[PDB]
Protein backbone atom coordinates (compact mmCIF):
# COMPACT_ATOMS: atom_id res chain seq x y z
CA UNK A 1 0.00 0.00 0.00
CA UNK A 2 0.95 3.71 -0.39
CA UNK A 3 -0.11 4.19 3.33
CA UNK A 4 3.47 1.93 3.90
CA UNK A 5 5.71 3.21 1.54
CA UNK A 6 4.45 7.15 1.73
CA UNK A 7 4.86 8.15 -1.66
CA UNK A 8 3.27 11.90 -0.75
CA UNK A 9 5.31 12.44 2.02
CA UNK A 10 8.65 12.17 0.04
CA UNK A 11 7.82 14.07 -2.75
CA UNK A 12 7.02 17.06 -0.11
CA UNK A 13 10.52 16.83 1.20
CA UNK A 14 11.80 16.84 -2.60
CA UNK A 15 9.80 20.21 -3.48
CA UNK A 16 10.82 21.36 -0.08
CA UNK A 17 14.81 22.17 -1.54
CA UNK A 18 13.37 24.73 -4.19
CA UNK A 19 11.75 27.43 -2.67
CA UNK A 20 14.93 28.09 0.18
CA UNK A 21 16.18 30.77 0.97
CA UNK A 22 20.03 31.44 1.95
CA UNK A 23 21.42 31.28 5.08
CA UNK A 24 23.23 34.45 5.22
CA UNK A 25 21.83 37.36 2.97
CA UNK A 26 22.25 39.40 5.84
CA UNK A 27 26.00 39.50 5.42
CA UNK A 28 26.36 39.08 1.62
CA UNK A 29 23.38 40.32 -0.12
CA UNK A 30 21.85 43.18 2.26
CA UNK A 31 23.42 46.81 3.09
CA UNK A 32 20.63 48.13 5.08
CA UNK A 33 18.72 45.59 6.53
CA UNK A 34 20.00 43.66 9.38
CA UNK A 35 18.47 40.61 11.29
CA UNK A 36 16.78 43.32 13.90
CA UNK A 37 14.92 44.71 11.19
CA UNK A 38 13.45 41.58 9.88
CA UNK A 39 12.53 41.05 13.54
CA UNK A 40 10.58 43.98 13.83
CA UNK A 41 8.85 43.27 10.32
CA UNK A 42 8.07 40.02 10.72
CA UNK A 43 6.14 40.84 14.02
CA UNK A 44 4.25 43.51 12.18
CA UNK A 45 3.01 40.97 9.69
CA UNK A 46 1.86 38.68 11.99
CA UNK A 47 0.40 41.20 14.23
CA UNK A 48 -1.58 41.99 10.57
CA UNK A 49 -2.63 38.49 9.66
CA UNK A 50 -3.91 38.01 13.54
CA UNK A 51 -6.14 40.81 13.33
CA UNK A 52 -7.05 40.13 9.89
CA UNK A 53 -8.28 36.56 10.78
CA UNK A 54 -5.92 35.14 7.71
CA UNK A 55 -5.49 31.24 6.94
CA UNK A 56 -2.74 30.02 9.20
CA UNK A 57 -0.58 29.56 6.28
CA UNK A 58 -0.30 33.14 5.43
CA UNK A 59 2.04 34.54 7.64
CA UNK A 60 4.81 31.88 7.34
CA UNK A 61 4.28 31.21 3.62
CA UNK A 62 5.01 35.66 2.89
CA UNK A 63 8.13 35.20 5.26
CA UNK A 64 9.35 32.50 2.70
CA UNK A 65 8.51 34.77 0.28
CA UNK A 66 10.06 38.34 2.20
CA UNK A 67 13.59 35.67 2.80
CA UNK A 68 13.66 34.35 -0.43
CA UNK A 69 13.72 38.21 -2.11
CA UNK A 70 16.18 39.32 0.45
CA UNK A 71 18.20 36.61 -0.59
CA UNK A 72 18.42 37.75 -4.31
CA UNK A 73 18.32 41.79 -4.23
CA UNK A 74 19.70 44.31 -1.70
CA UNK A 75 16.51 46.25 -0.05
CA UNK A 76 16.56 49.67 1.03
CA UNK A 77 15.25 49.94 5.14
CA UNK A 78 12.88 52.57 3.94
CA UNK A 79 11.26 49.88 1.27
CA UNK A 80 11.80 46.35 4.01
CA UNK A 81 7.78 47.74 5.13
CA UNK A 82 7.03 47.28 1.66
CA UNK A 83 8.25 43.95 0.55
CA UNK A 84 6.77 42.82 3.92
CA UNK A 85 3.19 44.17 2.56
CA UNK A 86 3.78 42.89 -0.72
CA UNK A 87 4.52 39.68 0.72
CA UNK A 88 1.34 39.16 2.31
CA UNK A 89 -0.55 40.45 -0.74
CA UNK A 90 0.62 37.55 -2.77
CA UNK A 91 0.50 35.22 -0.02
CA UNK A 92 -3.26 35.41 0.86
CA UNK A 93 -3.67 34.87 -2.81
CA UNK A 94 -2.25 31.80 -2.46
CA UNK A 95 -4.10 30.80 0.38
CA UNK A 96 -7.10 32.52 0.84
CA UNK A 97 -10.72 32.55 -0.08
CA UNK A 98 -11.22 36.16 -0.07
CA UNK A 99 -7.20 37.57 0.13
CA UNK A 100 -6.28 41.26 1.62
CA UNK A 101 -6.80 44.12 -0.46
CA UNK A 102 -4.58 45.90 -1.69
CA UNK A 103 -5.89 49.38 0.13
CA UNK A 104 -6.05 47.50 3.53
CA UNK A 105 -2.41 46.32 3.87
CA UNK A 106 -1.43 49.82 2.87
CA UNK A 107 -3.54 51.28 5.76
CA UNK A 108 -1.70 48.52 7.77
CA UNK A 109 1.38 50.30 7.25
CA UNK A 110 -0.17 53.84 8.69
CA UNK A 111 -0.45 54.51 4.71
CA UNK A 112 3.50 54.90 4.40
CA UNK A 113 2.99 52.62 0.63
CA UNK A 114 0.81 53.59 -2.19
CA UNK A 115 -1.84 51.19 -3.44
CA UNK A 116 0.12 51.01 -6.88
CA UNK A 117 3.47 51.10 -5.83
CA UNK A 118 2.39 47.79 -4.01
CA UNK A 119 0.70 46.53 -7.19
CA UNK A 120 4.23 47.72 -8.96
CA UNK A 121 5.87 45.44 -6.21
CA UNK A 122 4.26 42.63 -6.76
CA UNK A 123 4.86 42.15 -10.13
CA UNK A 124 8.71 42.79 -9.23
CA UNK A 125 8.47 40.12 -6.41
CA UNK A 126 6.32 37.09 -8.43
CA UNK A 127 8.70 37.52 -11.11
CA UNK A 128 12.38 37.73 -9.27
CA UNK A 129 10.65 34.16 -7.18
CA UNK A 130 10.48 33.32 -11.22
CA UNK A 131 6.73 32.56 -9.96
CA UNK A 132 7.53 30.12 -7.64
CA UNK A 133 5.05 30.86 -5.34
CA UNK A 134 3.68 27.12 -4.64
CA UNK A 135 6.30 26.80 -1.47
CA UNK A 136 6.20 24.08 0.75
CA UNK A 137 4.60 25.18 4.35
CA UNK A 138 5.30 24.01 7.66
CA UNK A 139 1.22 23.60 7.72
CA UNK A 140 1.72 21.01 4.90
CA UNK A 141 3.98 18.51 6.87
CA UNK A 142 1.83 19.05 10.40
CA UNK A 143 -0.95 17.95 8.27
CA UNK A 144 0.61 15.03 7.03
CA UNK A 145 2.33 13.82 10.87
CA UNK A 146 -1.32 14.25 12.21
CA UNK A 147 -2.76 11.76 9.36
CA UNK A 148 -0.06 9.11 10.87
CA UNK A 149 -0.68 9.86 14.87
CA UNK A 150 -3.70 7.54 16.30
CA UNK A 151 -4.85 10.25 18.57
CA UNK A 152 -8.43 11.75 19.09
CA UNK A 153 -9.57 14.73 16.96
CA UNK A 154 -10.33 16.45 19.82
CA UNK A 155 -6.44 15.67 21.05
CA UNK A 156 -5.43 16.42 17.34
CA UNK A 157 -6.99 20.31 17.01
CA UNK A 158 -5.28 21.30 20.01
CA UNK A 159 -1.63 19.66 18.89
CA UNK A 160 -2.30 21.55 15.50
CA UNK A 161 -3.22 24.88 17.22
CA UNK A 162 0.46 24.42 19.05
CA UNK A 163 2.06 23.93 16.61
CA UNK A 164 0.63 26.60 14.27
CA UNK A 165 1.49 28.86 16.79
CA UNK A 166 5.15 27.46 17.39
CA UNK A 167 5.39 27.53 13.57
CA UNK A 168 4.81 31.43 13.86
CA UNK A 169 7.06 31.97 16.35
CA UNK A 170 10.09 30.17 14.20
CA UNK A 171 9.19 32.57 11.48
CA UNK A 172 9.88 35.72 13.17
CA UNK A 173 13.51 34.39 14.48
CA UNK A 174 15.96 34.28 12.20
CA UNK A 175 17.49 31.37 13.88
CA UNK A 176 15.05 29.08 11.43
CA UNK A 177 15.84 29.99 8.37
CA UNK A 178 18.08 28.07 7.50
CA UNK A 179 15.77 24.87 8.60
CA UNK A 180 13.15 23.37 5.93
CA UNK A 181 9.45 23.37 6.71
CA UNK A 182 9.58 19.81 7.72
CA UNK A 183 11.88 20.10 10.11
CA UNK A 184 9.94 23.56 11.24
CA UNK A 185 6.75 21.30 11.36
CA UNK A 186 8.41 18.61 13.08
CA UNK A 187 9.79 20.24 15.91
CA UNK A 188 6.62 22.25 16.19
CA UNK A 189 4.28 18.79 16.40
CA UNK A 190 6.83 17.09 19.38
CA UNK A 191 7.32 20.46 21.53
CA UNK A 192 3.37 21.12 21.28
CA UNK A 193 2.83 17.39 22.32
CA UNK A 194 4.63 17.64 25.52
CA UNK A 195 1.22 20.33 26.34
CA UNK A 196 3.77 23.83 27.16
CA UNK A 197 3.90 22.05 30.30
CA UNK A 198 0.53 22.71 31.98
CA UNK A 199 -0.04 18.64 31.68
CA UNK A 200 1.93 15.49 31.54
CA UNK A 201 1.34 14.52 28.15
CA UNK A 202 -1.14 11.65 27.78
CA UNK A 203 -0.80 10.56 24.06
CA UNK A 204 -1.88 7.37 22.59
CA UNK A 205 1.18 7.27 20.47
CA UNK A 206 4.17 8.05 22.90
CA UNK A 207 6.51 10.86 22.83
CA UNK A 208 9.64 8.51 22.21
CA UNK A 209 8.20 6.49 19.51
CA UNK A 210 6.87 10.15 18.07
CA UNK A 211 10.30 11.51 17.72
CA UNK A 212 11.75 8.57 16.69
CA UNK A 213 9.12 8.07 13.91
CA UNK A 214 9.59 11.56 12.57
CA UNK A 215 13.25 12.00 13.03
CA UNK A 216 13.38 8.96 10.05
CA UNK A 217 10.98 10.49 8.03
CA UNK A 218 12.19 13.33 7.83
CA UNK A 219 15.55 11.89 7.11
CA UNK A 220 17.48 13.62 10.82
CA UNK A 221 18.85 11.97 13.66
CA UNK A 222 16.60 12.18 16.69
CA UNK A 223 19.05 14.76 19.03
CA UNK A 224 19.08 16.92 16.03
CA UNK A 225 15.42 17.03 16.04
CA UNK A 226 15.91 17.72 20.00
CA UNK A 227 17.94 20.18 19.48
CA UNK A 228 14.82 22.14 17.14
CA UNK A 229 12.66 21.69 19.76
CA UNK A 230 14.47 22.67 22.55
CA UNK A 231 15.34 25.80 19.99
CA UNK A 232 11.14 26.38 19.47
CA UNK A 233 10.41 25.95 23.25
CA UNK A 234 13.21 28.48 23.79
CA UNK A 235 11.42 31.21 21.77
CA UNK A 236 8.39 30.52 23.62
CA UNK A 237 10.03 31.58 26.55
CA UNK A 238 11.63 34.63 24.92
CA UNK A 239 8.44 35.44 23.30
CA UNK A 240 6.15 35.66 26.49
CA UNK A 241 8.82 37.52 28.35
CA UNK A 242 7.69 40.81 25.98
CA UNK A 243 4.87 41.67 27.93
CA UNK B 1 -1.80 35.47 -28.86
CA UNK B 2 -0.13 33.86 -31.73
CA UNK B 3 1.95 30.85 -31.00
CA UNK B 4 5.49 31.20 -31.70
CA UNK B 5 8.31 27.96 -32.11
CA UNK B 6 11.80 27.94 -31.92
CA UNK B 7 14.54 25.35 -32.23
CA UNK B 8 18.29 25.60 -31.16
CA UNK B 9 19.75 21.09 -29.42
CA UNK B 10 15.95 21.01 -28.94
CA UNK B 11 12.46 22.62 -29.58
CA UNK B 12 10.26 24.99 -27.49
CA UNK B 13 6.90 27.04 -27.66
CA UNK B 14 5.65 30.01 -26.82
CA UNK B 15 1.79 31.25 -24.93
CA UNK B 16 0.66 34.70 -24.20
CA UNK B 17 -2.13 35.48 -22.00
CA UNK B 18 -3.72 38.81 -21.23
CA UNK B 19 -5.34 39.03 -17.65
CA UNK B 20 -7.37 41.81 -16.53
CA UNK B 21 -5.53 43.82 -13.93
CA UNK B 22 -6.07 46.27 -12.26
CA UNK B 23 -8.67 45.90 -9.23
CA UNK B 24 -5.60 44.04 -6.42
CA UNK B 25 -2.90 43.43 -8.66
CA UNK B 26 -2.39 39.82 -10.53
CA UNK B 27 -5.53 37.51 -10.33
CA UNK B 28 -6.21 34.62 -7.96
CA UNK B 29 -6.15 32.67 -10.72
CA UNK B 30 -2.91 33.63 -12.66
CA UNK B 31 -0.63 33.31 -9.50
CA UNK B 32 -1.96 30.19 -8.37
CA UNK B 33 -2.45 27.92 -11.43
CA UNK B 34 1.04 29.49 -13.09
CA UNK B 35 2.49 28.76 -9.83
CA UNK B 36 1.88 24.83 -9.50
CA UNK B 37 2.85 24.55 -13.13
CA UNK B 38 6.62 26.11 -11.54
CA UNK B 39 5.91 23.57 -9.04
CA UNK B 40 5.77 20.33 -11.21
CA UNK B 41 9.16 21.32 -12.67
CA UNK B 42 11.15 21.30 -10.06
CA UNK B 43 10.38 17.49 -10.31
CA UNK B 44 11.70 17.20 -13.62
CA UNK B 45 9.37 14.24 -14.80
CA UNK B 46 10.19 13.15 -18.36
CA UNK B 47 6.44 12.12 -19.24
CA UNK B 48 5.04 15.88 -18.76
CA UNK B 49 5.64 18.89 -20.99
CA UNK B 50 8.47 21.03 -19.07
CA UNK B 51 7.55 24.29 -18.73
CA UNK B 52 11.07 26.34 -19.60
CA UNK B 53 10.02 30.08 -18.10
CA UNK B 54 7.23 32.54 -17.12
CA UNK B 55 7.21 36.28 -18.17
CA UNK B 56 5.18 38.80 -17.03
CA UNK B 57 5.00 42.47 -18.58
CA UNK B 58 3.16 45.41 -17.87
CA UNK B 59 -3.13 49.24 -17.56
CA UNK B 60 -2.23 46.38 -19.13
CA UNK B 61 -0.20 42.86 -17.84
CA UNK B 62 0.30 40.24 -20.19
CA UNK B 63 2.31 37.14 -19.17
CA UNK B 64 3.63 34.81 -21.77
CA UNK B 65 4.47 31.20 -20.61
CA UNK B 66 7.35 29.37 -22.63
CA UNK B 67 6.36 25.57 -22.71
CA UNK B 68 8.63 22.67 -24.27
CA UNK B 69 7.76 21.56 -27.68
CA UNK B 70 7.21 18.84 -29.89
CA UNK B 71 5.64 18.25 -33.31
CA UNK B 72 4.31 14.39 -33.02
CA UNK B 73 1.39 13.81 -31.15
CA UNK B 74 -0.62 10.39 -30.13
CA UNK B 75 -2.82 10.53 -33.35
CA UNK B 76 0.32 11.33 -35.91
CA UNK B 77 2.03 8.29 -34.16
CA UNK B 78 -0.98 5.78 -34.55
CA UNK B 79 -1.25 7.12 -38.22
CA UNK B 80 2.10 6.71 -38.60
CA UNK B 81 1.85 2.94 -37.08
CA UNK B 82 2.98 0.25 -39.31
CA UNK B 83 -0.13 -1.10 -41.28
CA UNK B 84 -0.40 -4.11 -39.35
CA UNK B 85 -0.65 -1.96 -36.07
CA UNK B 86 1.76 -1.18 -33.35
CA UNK B 87 3.65 -3.98 -31.74
CA UNK B 88 2.06 -5.29 -28.34
CA UNK B 89 5.73 -3.82 -26.67
CA UNK B 90 5.55 -0.86 -27.69
CA UNK B 91 1.80 -0.12 -26.99
CA UNK B 92 2.89 -1.38 -23.33
CA UNK B 93 5.45 0.90 -23.23
CA UNK B 94 3.36 3.79 -24.49
CA UNK B 95 1.17 3.05 -21.89
CA UNK B 96 3.69 3.06 -18.87
CA UNK B 97 5.23 6.37 -19.84
CA UNK B 98 1.22 7.30 -19.82
CA UNK B 99 0.39 6.28 -16.40
CA UNK B 100 3.74 7.53 -14.89
CA UNK B 101 2.95 10.59 -15.96
CA UNK B 102 -0.93 10.89 -15.32
CA UNK B 103 -0.36 9.78 -11.55
CA UNK B 104 2.32 12.23 -11.43
CA UNK B 105 -0.18 14.96 -12.13
CA UNK B 106 -2.90 13.29 -9.67
CA UNK B 107 0.07 12.91 -6.78
CA UNK B 108 -0.22 16.92 -7.47
CA UNK B 109 -3.73 17.41 -7.01
CA UNK B 110 -3.84 17.82 -11.01
CA UNK B 111 -6.92 16.10 -12.75
CA UNK B 112 -6.81 16.82 -16.80
CA UNK B 113 -10.14 16.29 -17.41
CA UNK B 114 -9.84 16.48 -21.64
CA UNK B 115 -6.83 13.51 -22.48
CA UNK B 116 -7.41 12.74 -25.89
CA UNK B 117 -4.83 11.84 -28.52
CA UNK B 118 -4.54 15.26 -29.31
CA UNK B 119 -3.10 15.69 -26.13
CA UNK B 120 -0.83 13.05 -25.41
CA UNK B 121 2.67 14.05 -27.54
CA UNK B 122 5.46 11.39 -28.33
CA UNK B 123 9.10 12.60 -28.98
CA UNK B 124 10.74 11.58 -31.76
CA UNK B 125 12.62 9.14 -29.62
CA UNK B 126 9.48 7.80 -28.22
CA UNK B 127 9.13 9.92 -24.97
CA UNK B 128 5.29 10.51 -24.02
CA UNK B 129 4.71 13.52 -23.02
CA UNK B 130 1.46 14.93 -21.31
CA UNK B 131 0.34 18.28 -22.12
CA UNK B 132 -2.85 20.93 -21.67
CA UNK B 133 -3.48 20.84 -17.83
CA UNK B 134 -3.69 23.56 -15.00
CA UNK B 135 -4.81 26.19 -17.41
CA UNK B 136 -16.36 18.48 -29.69
CA UNK B 137 -15.06 15.27 -28.76
CA UNK B 138 -17.22 13.41 -26.18
CA UNK B 139 -15.69 10.22 -27.20
CA UNK B 140 -13.22 9.97 -23.79
CA UNK B 141 -14.68 12.06 -21.12
CA UNK B 142 -15.69 9.53 -18.17
CA UNK B 143 -19.33 9.09 -17.48
CA UNK B 144 -19.41 11.04 -14.31
CA UNK B 145 -18.92 13.36 -16.91
CA UNK B 146 -21.31 12.72 -19.00
CA UNK B 147 -23.89 12.93 -16.61
CA UNK B 148 -22.47 16.14 -15.10
CA UNK B 149 -21.75 14.28 -11.69
CA UNK B 150 -19.20 14.68 -9.01
CA UNK B 151 -15.97 14.16 -10.84
CA UNK B 152 -12.39 13.57 -9.85
CA UNK B 153 -9.29 12.16 -11.03
CA UNK B 154 -10.77 8.62 -11.89
CA UNK B 155 -11.74 10.70 -15.03
CA UNK B 156 -8.50 10.44 -16.42
CA UNK B 157 -8.22 6.59 -16.19
CA UNK B 158 -11.42 6.61 -17.97
CA UNK B 159 -9.81 8.23 -21.02
CA UNK B 160 -7.00 5.58 -19.90
CA UNK B 161 -8.75 3.04 -21.31
CA UNK B 162 -10.18 4.26 -24.35
CA UNK B 163 -7.10 5.27 -25.64
CA UNK B 164 -5.51 2.30 -24.39
CA UNK B 165 -8.38 0.36 -26.52
CA UNK B 166 -7.88 2.74 -29.45
CA UNK B 167 -3.73 1.83 -29.98
CA UNK B 168 -4.91 -1.77 -30.90
CA UNK B 169 -7.76 -0.52 -32.99
CA UNK B 170 -6.57 3.18 -34.56
CA UNK B 171 -10.28 3.61 -33.89
CA UNK B 172 -11.97 5.36 -31.55
CA UNK B 173 -13.91 2.76 -28.73
CA UNK B 174 -17.46 5.14 -28.16
CA UNK B 175 -18.08 7.67 -30.94
CA UNK B 176 -21.17 9.36 -30.40
CA UNK B 177 -23.80 12.53 -30.81
CA UNK B 178 -24.36 13.56 -27.46
CA UNK B 179 -23.62 13.03 -23.72
CA UNK B 180 -27.26 10.75 -24.13
CA UNK B 181 -25.45 9.06 -26.87
CA UNK B 182 -21.90 8.86 -25.75
CA UNK B 183 -23.53 7.13 -22.50
CA UNK B 184 -25.73 4.87 -24.92
CA UNK B 185 -22.49 4.61 -26.88
CA UNK B 186 -20.59 3.65 -23.67
CA UNK B 187 -23.19 0.91 -22.21
CA UNK B 188 -22.60 -1.66 -25.57
CA UNK B 189 -19.67 -2.97 -23.63
CA UNK B 190 -20.04 -2.90 -19.85
CA UNK B 191 -23.53 -3.18 -20.12
CA UNK B 192 -26.23 -0.89 -18.16
CA UNK B 193 -24.80 -0.61 -14.51
CA UNK B 194 -27.55 -1.21 -11.43
CA UNK B 195 -29.16 0.97 -8.97
CA UNK B 196 -26.33 2.36 -6.53
CA UNK B 197 -23.95 2.49 -8.50
CA UNK B 198 -25.79 5.04 -10.33
CA UNK B 199 -25.32 8.33 -8.47
CA UNK B 200 -27.84 11.64 -8.44
CA UNK B 201 -27.60 14.87 -8.49
CA UNK B 202 -27.19 13.64 -12.03
CA UNK B 203 -28.60 15.07 -15.57
CA UNK B 204 -29.99 11.80 -17.00
CA UNK B 205 -32.17 9.15 -15.03
CA UNK B 206 -31.21 5.46 -15.22
CA UNK B 207 -34.61 4.81 -16.71
CA UNK B 208 -33.27 6.76 -19.71
CA UNK B 209 -31.31 3.40 -21.20
CA UNK B 210 -32.75 0.13 -22.43
CA UNK B 211 -31.81 -2.99 -19.98
CA UNK B 212 -28.47 -3.88 -21.45
CA UNK B 213 -25.86 -6.92 -20.74
CA UNK B 214 -22.17 -6.69 -20.48
CA UNK B 215 -20.41 -7.96 -23.69
CA UNK B 216 -17.11 -9.80 -24.03
CA UNK B 217 -14.17 -7.45 -23.81
CA UNK B 218 -11.98 -9.46 -27.11
CA UNK B 219 -15.11 -8.37 -29.15
CA UNK B 220 -13.65 -4.87 -29.24
CA UNK B 221 -9.96 -5.36 -28.81
CA UNK B 222 -9.87 -8.87 -30.09
CA UNK B 223 -5.82 -8.12 -31.03
CA UNK B 224 -5.30 -7.97 -27.52
CA UNK B 225 -4.25 -10.58 -24.53
CA UNK B 226 -6.61 -11.66 -21.62
CA UNK B 227 -4.75 -10.36 -18.92
CA UNK B 228 -5.14 -6.72 -20.90
CA UNK B 229 -8.65 -7.17 -21.49
CA UNK B 230 -8.74 -7.72 -17.78
CA UNK B 231 -6.92 -4.43 -17.19
CA UNK B 232 -9.22 -2.67 -19.94
CA UNK B 233 -12.31 -3.38 -17.64
CA UNK B 234 -10.33 -1.87 -14.31
CA UNK B 235 -10.03 1.60 -16.20
CA UNK B 236 -13.64 0.92 -18.12
CA UNK B 237 -15.31 1.06 -14.59
CA UNK B 238 -18.32 2.67 -14.51
CA UNK B 239 -18.08 3.91 -10.73
CA UNK B 240 -15.59 5.78 -10.73
CA UNK B 241 -14.65 5.02 -6.87
CA UNK B 242 -13.87 1.21 -8.09
CA UNK B 243 -11.98 2.48 -11.17
CA UNK B 244 -8.41 1.17 -11.23
CA UNK B 245 -6.02 4.32 -9.94
CA UNK B 246 -3.23 5.02 -12.63
CA UNK B 247 -0.75 3.83 -9.90
CA UNK B 248 -2.11 0.23 -9.49
CA UNK B 249 -2.61 -0.02 -13.26
CA UNK B 250 1.49 0.56 -13.28
CA UNK B 251 1.29 -2.87 -10.98
CA UNK B 252 -0.67 -4.88 -13.43
CA UNK B 253 1.05 -7.97 -14.66
CA UNK B 254 0.07 -6.68 -18.31
CA UNK B 255 2.26 -3.65 -17.99
CA UNK B 256 5.34 -5.50 -16.55
CA UNK B 257 7.97 -5.38 -18.49
CA UNK B 258 9.52 -8.80 -19.09
CA UNK B 259 13.36 -9.83 -17.94
CA UNK C 1 -6.79 53.32 12.72
CA UNK C 2 -5.74 49.44 14.61
CA UNK C 3 -2.96 49.09 16.64
CA UNK C 4 -0.76 47.31 13.80
CA UNK C 5 -1.22 50.08 11.67
CA UNK C 6 2.17 51.68 12.09
CA UNK C 7 5.16 53.12 10.21
CA UNK C 8 8.36 50.92 10.62
CA UNK C 9 11.48 52.68 9.28
CA UNK C 10 10.60 56.37 8.26
CA UNK C 11 9.28 57.98 5.32
CA UNK C 12 8.95 56.83 1.83
CA UNK C 13 10.39 58.82 -0.77
CA UNK C 14 7.68 57.90 -3.72
CA UNK C 15 9.07 59.93 -6.83
CA UNK C 16 12.44 58.02 -6.26
CA UNK C 17 10.47 54.23 -5.70
CA UNK C 18 8.20 54.13 -8.57
CA UNK C 19 11.07 55.33 -10.55
CA UNK C 20 13.26 52.24 -8.99
CA UNK C 21 10.57 49.85 -9.92
CA UNK C 22 9.95 51.25 -13.70
CA UNK C 23 13.59 50.74 -14.12
CA UNK C 24 13.87 47.00 -12.60
CA UNK C 25 10.28 45.86 -14.12
CA UNK C 26 12.28 46.94 -17.49
CA UNK C 27 15.68 45.34 -16.14
CA UNK C 28 13.99 41.81 -15.95
CA UNK C 29 11.99 42.35 -18.80
CA UNK C 30 14.67 42.92 -20.63
CA UNK C 31 17.14 40.31 -19.98
CA UNK C 32 14.39 38.11 -20.32
CA UNK C 33 13.63 39.33 -24.03
CA UNK C 34 17.81 39.15 -24.34
CA UNK C 35 17.17 35.51 -22.97
CA UNK C 36 14.83 34.41 -25.62
CA UNK C 37 15.36 36.77 -28.60
CA UNK C 38 11.84 37.53 -28.26
CA UNK C 39 10.24 41.13 -26.80
CA UNK C 40 7.59 39.86 -25.14
CA UNK C 41 5.61 43.44 -24.96
CA UNK C 42 6.04 43.72 -28.80
CA UNK C 43 5.11 40.48 -29.31
CA UNK C 44 7.82 39.87 -32.23
CA UNK C 45 11.16 37.66 -32.73
CA UNK C 46 14.25 39.05 -32.41
CA UNK C 47 17.72 37.43 -33.93
CA UNK C 48 19.97 35.12 -31.78
CA UNK C 49 20.48 31.75 -30.94
CA UNK C 50 16.97 30.69 -31.19
CA UNK C 51 15.24 30.79 -35.06
CA UNK C 52 11.65 32.10 -33.79
CA UNK C 53 8.98 30.05 -36.20
CA UNK C 54 5.06 30.39 -36.29
CA UNK C 55 3.17 27.72 -37.25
Amino acid sequence: ANLLNDRVLRAMLKAEETCAPSVSYFKCVQKEVLPSMRKIVATWMLEVCEEQKCEEEVFPLAMNYLDRFLSLEPVKKSRLQLLGATCMFVASKMKETIPLTAEKLCIYTDNSIRPEELLQMELLLVNKLKWNLAAMTPHDFIEHFLSKMPEAEENKQIIRKHAQTFVALCATDVKFISNPPSMVAAGSVVAAVQGLNLRSPNNFLSYYRLTRFLSRVIKCDPDCLRACQEQIEALLESSLRQA
Amino acid sequence: GTVYKARDGHFVALKSVRVPNGEEGLPISTVREVALLRRLEAFEHPNVVRLMDVCATSREIKVTLVFEHVDQDLRTYLDKAPPPGLPAETIKDLMRQFLRGLDFLHANCIVHRDLKPENILVTSGGTVKLADFGLVTLWYRAPEVLLQSTYATPVDMWSVGCIFAEMFRRKPLFCGNSEADQLGKIFDLIGLPPEDDWPRDVSLPRGAFPPRGPRPVQSVVPEMEESGAQLLLEMLTFNPHKRISAFRALQHSYLHKDE
Amino acid sequence: KPSACRNLFGPVDHEELTRDLEKHCRDMEEASQRKWNFDFQNHKPLEGKEEWQEV
